[PDB]
């Protein structure tokens, strides 16, 4: 699941040659954070 | 400057050695950036270029 950019939209793409916002137009993509348990020590 | 540099520079008569071939540049207007997406024309940001 990716994140696109000035628009609010998951590509969830993982071919290679999908890098490209669907209905969007813009390439540029942020991956998202999914729901992981993760311990740090204060 | 544009301007000023494009009408200093003068081009003269072009000849191989009648006909004759002269050219020369009239007013230089520059565009805003753009991006020239594969869908359609999309507005250009710093930072846009700057990831990509
Ligand atoms: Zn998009």
């Amino acid at each position: 699941t990716y994140v696109c950019g000035d628009c609010g939209q998951e590509n969830t793409l993982k071919s290679g040659d999908v890098i490209q916002c669907r209905e969007c137009g813009y390439r540029i993509l942020y991956k998202k954070r999914t729901r992981r348990v993760v311990q740090y020590e204060a | 400057g544009l301007q000023n540099v494009f009408q200093s520079f003068g081009e003269m008569l072009v000849e191989p050695s009648w006909r004759y071939a002269t050219v020369k540049f009239g007013e230089v207007t520059v565009e805003k950036p753009t991006f020239f997406s594969d869908d359609k024309e999309l507005e250009f940001l710093p930072w846009h270029a700057r990831l990509q």
